[PDB]
RNA sequence: UGAUAUUGAAUGUUGGUACAGCUUGUACAGGAUAGGUAGGAGCCUGGCAUCGGUGGGAUACUACCCUGGCUGUAUUGACCUUCUAACCCGCCGCCCUUAUCGGGCGGGGAGACAGUGUCAGGUGGGCAGU
């Protein structure tokens, strides 16, 4: 019946478990043109994730920490089989190709879109920070200390709310579930 | 015949699309409610010469559930259902409440994109992977952009006469029409403005087929200052031109309204049959002298239109509805009859005989030149001498030397020569 | 005909709205045809439990908002049936006063109605401009 606060919750989720913390937050579709669905980088923070760069944007793709890039088509080798592993993004030109080509990404959650940030020139500084109306967030494990998730929900909700979203009008809050 | 359907939230361009596949039947707006209220049909051919297109109205969560079940029903008839979504905005939480319908029918779907004008941004065909369906297209209404692609991706899936209705609003024309022939085809609600453009269909009667169109209503002229929703108004009047039997209709519990003479004026301008028609006989009393109350009443108002046939039928109960059509027959000969010449020629002067008082006026000739309606020319001297009340005389005396019955009459004068 | 103000009380019926607390959402498959939407750290209190599973969804339990319903809380509305205190009397008595004007003070009758000020159709050659 009672609304903890944010100090108590993330040394309480501590003892709601190595488990992963993580947050739901019910938005205020009527409002899908100016809906709230996206990604930041984080504060107190194992993916692979693999590359579709092309031209010379694979060359700074290499030394970053990619896992696998291709040799410039591989979704032949995608078809009949592919398990994909975490993450899947992209170049601002074979994207279309990949989208068309590639038949196996709308129900498995990897296409690439450009909306997302996922999806651009600058693949080396995309590497290195990745590694009904409502968002999922991981903010962090349940070995965290209580200071750490307090930057994370205070980094995802200013996040969510730098982006007031037009429309503004009625209340934007409805739940916080840590 | 292939049937195809479009469905989709609204504001889509979904009959912007239908319209320019050919001509221009539905009416092009743009606001969240002005969308076509019911179902529609047409005729299409890409390398085929063999297609039919419908169009229906948005779906979403006023009246929104009769909508929603004329697509659910048009939905069935088609062989692929083109779902047309906007590009510009993305997807829509709408749009999956639309895919739902679409993944629980098990028929091909072809996914279609709008909003795409020009080539650059036309690369935003992504992200619709997620709806399940195959690749989607681009399409821009004001510029027919990838119009072939998509007509190629519909077709890889590849396996009488014309009577119209019209009267004031709310006076039950769509419960009329749809209590006729037999099936849920048009929508009926209580506020006037139900219907938005003309509704086509064609039915088989008496091993013989038929073409019925509703009009939406018409209201006055002064007062129709609305938001160019009477833009409609436009539809109803072109159904006159293509239609060649008109039906008006009043209404029975309230009495003869001014603007009812107005729209009829239409009609009998134009030159087409007409049937007086009213309805909703059971709201006022049925009883003896209740039926020459208001036939009386009619004939003393209406007076320029006396060749109408008066028919009472009332749709709720389906009183002497199967009545209508008797009529409508016998009005279609009368619209489309021509006499002989001779016999035409002997009438006239035993008319002009009883009645020397046309210097004088002389009558020389007279003879027929169109079917539809009757037209006639009479040779005189001068048509000058003519006088309105003299043409009127000469129209009675041919309306009674035979039947031509439920049709209007032109006489044209031509001089000595 | 409709709103809105002039414009009140009582009980009876009585919805809507808002805030709450409990319930429903029928997926081939799937643990009873016992929801989407963030999932994966428990029994032995009569029973039997615990991975995981053709599954797009099993939870060896962490962990939000919806949709239709049921119970409270407040808001108001819609009404009926009454009453009375505005509002209305071309009803009676008394005084202004000698007065079928008018105004006061008493009874009676109607009473939240009618009447009045700002917003829709028809009506109807009602009367104008052409
Ligand atoms: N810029 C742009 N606007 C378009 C295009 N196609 C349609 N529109 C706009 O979309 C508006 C709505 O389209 P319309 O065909 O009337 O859709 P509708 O009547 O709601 N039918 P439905 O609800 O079934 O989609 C039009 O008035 C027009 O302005 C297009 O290719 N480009
Ligand atoms: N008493 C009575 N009511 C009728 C009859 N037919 C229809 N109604 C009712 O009166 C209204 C007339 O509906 P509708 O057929 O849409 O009339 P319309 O608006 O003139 N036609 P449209 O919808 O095409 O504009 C509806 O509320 C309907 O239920 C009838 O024969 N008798």
């Amino acid at each position: 019946s009672k609304a903890y606060d944010v100090s108590e919750a993330v040394a309480l989720v501590k003892k709601t478990n190595d488990a992963t913390v993580e947050v739901a937050f019910r938005l205020g579709p009527r409002k899908n043109d100016q809906q709230i669905r996206g990604a930041v980088v984080l504060p107190n923070g194992t993916q692979r994730v693999l590359v579709f760069a092309k031209g010379e944007k694979a060359k700074e793709a290499e030394a970053a920490g990619a896992d696998f890039v291709g040799d410039t088509d591989y979704i032949n080798k995608i078809q009949q089989g592919w398990f994909d592993f975490d993450v899947i993004v992209a170049t601002p030109d074979m994207m279309g190709e990949v989208g068309k080509i590639g038949r196996v990404l709308g129900p498995k959650g990897l296409m690439p879109n450009p909306k997302t940030g996922t999806v651009t020139f600058e693949v080396e500084k995309a590497i290195g920070e990745i590694k009904a109306g409502n968002i999922h967030v991981p903010i962090g494990k349940v070995s965290f200390e209580d200071e750490k998730l307090v930057e994370n929900f205070t980094t995802m909700y200013d996040t969510i709310l730098k982006a007031k979203p037009a429309a503004a009008k009625g209340v934007y809050v409805k739940n916080v579930a840590v | 015949k292939p049937v195809v359907a479009i469905v989709g939230r609204p504001n889509v361009g979904k009959s912007t699309i239908f319209n320019r596949i050919a001509g221009e039947r539905i009416s092009i707006v743009e606001d969240t409610p002005g969308v076509t209220r019911d179902r529609i049909y047409s005729s299409a051919e890409w390398l085929n010469y063999d297609f039919n297109l419908i169009d229906t109205g948005g779906i979403d969560i006023p009246f929104l559930a009769q909508i929603r079940q004329q697509a659910e029903i048009a939905m069935d008839e088609a062989d692929v259902i083109i779902f047309m979504v906007n590009g510009r905005e993305g997807v829509t939480a709408a749009d999956e409440e639309v895919a739902k319908i679409l993944y629980r029918t098990k028929k091909p779907v072809v996914l279609a994109v709008n909003k795409l004008d020009n080539t650059e941004m036309r690369a935003n065909i992504y992200d619709f992977y997620s709806l399940g369906f195959g690749e989607p297209y681009p399409i821009s209404g004001t510029h027919g952009l990838g119009l072939g692609d998509l007509l190629d991706a519909v077709a890889e899936h590849f396996k009488v006469i014309q009577f119209c209705l019209i009267g004031r609003p709310n006076v039950g024309k769509s419960s009329l029409v749809n209590a006729m022939l037999g099936e849920e085809r048009v929508i009926v609600s209580n506020v006037a403005g139900t219907t938005r453009d003309a509704v086509d269909t064609s039915f088989t009667y008496n091993q013989q087929e038929f073409v019925i169109v509703d009009t939406a209503g018409m209201r006055k002229k002064g007062k129709v200052y609305e938001t160019t929703e009477k833009y409609s108004v436009l539809r109803a009047l072109k159904a006159i031109d293509r239609s060649e039997v008109v039906a008006v209709v009043l209404d029975g519990e309230e009495g003869i309204i001014e603007q009812d003479k107005r729209i009829a004026g239409y009609a009998h301008e134009a030159g087409k049959a007409v049937v007086i028609v009213v309805n909703k006989w059971d709201a006022v009393d049925k009883d003896e002298s209740t039926m020459k109350e208001f036939e009386e009443n009619i004939r003393d108002h209406f007076q320029f239109l006396d060749y109408a046939p008066i028919l009472f039928m009332s749709a709720l109960t389906k009183k002497r509805i199967h009545t209508l059509m008797p009529a409508i027959i016998k009005a279609s000969e009368n619209h489309s009859l021509r006499v002989q010449t001779n016999v035409l020629n002997d009438v006239i002067m035993d008319a002009v005989a009883m009645n020397p008082t046309p210097s004088r006026l002389k009558i020389y000739y007279a003879t027929q030149v169109s079917v539809k309606p009757p037209s006639f020319v009479v040779f005189v001297n001068d048509p000058e001498l003519m006088h309105f009340s003299y043409e009127r005389f000469l129209e009675n005396r041919i309306r009674d030397a035979f039947g031509f019955e439920g049709t209007p009459i032109k006489i044209f004068a031509r001089a000595r020569k």
